[PDB]
């Protein structure tokens, strides 16, 4: 999507394996704010949205 | 009523305990009241904070 119309998508009843996302290569970015992303995995949340 | 002078510092003390445990509920600017939930979301850095 364009940034002035951003797609929200509702992530939820799922396993969130997040160490598939932060130990990629291919990404330039990867920022947490108010979590660890060496964490993520021991979490549980009520919602994800992407 | 009578012994309104023994309850009365019973109250006062079952009310200062009260507030007290109370407290640990407060955030206190922290992003939780719960310092579990803290240590199981930041790493050392930030947890500190």
């Amino acid at each position: 999507a364009s940034v002035y119309a951003w797609n929200r998508k509702r992530i939820s009843n799922c396993v969130a394996d997040y160490s598939v996302l932060y130990n990629s290569a291919s990404f330039s970015t990867f920022k947490c704010y108010g979590v660890s992303p060496t964490k993520l995995n021991d979490l549980c949340f009520t919602n994800v949205y992407a | 009523s009578a012994l309104g002078k023994l309850q009365d510092v019973v109250n006062q003390n079952a009310q200062a305990l009260n507030t007290l445990v109370k407290q640990l509920s407060s955030n206190f600017g922290a992003i939780s009241s719960v310092l579990n939930d803290i240590l199981s979301r930041l790493d050392p850095p930030e947890a500190e904070v």
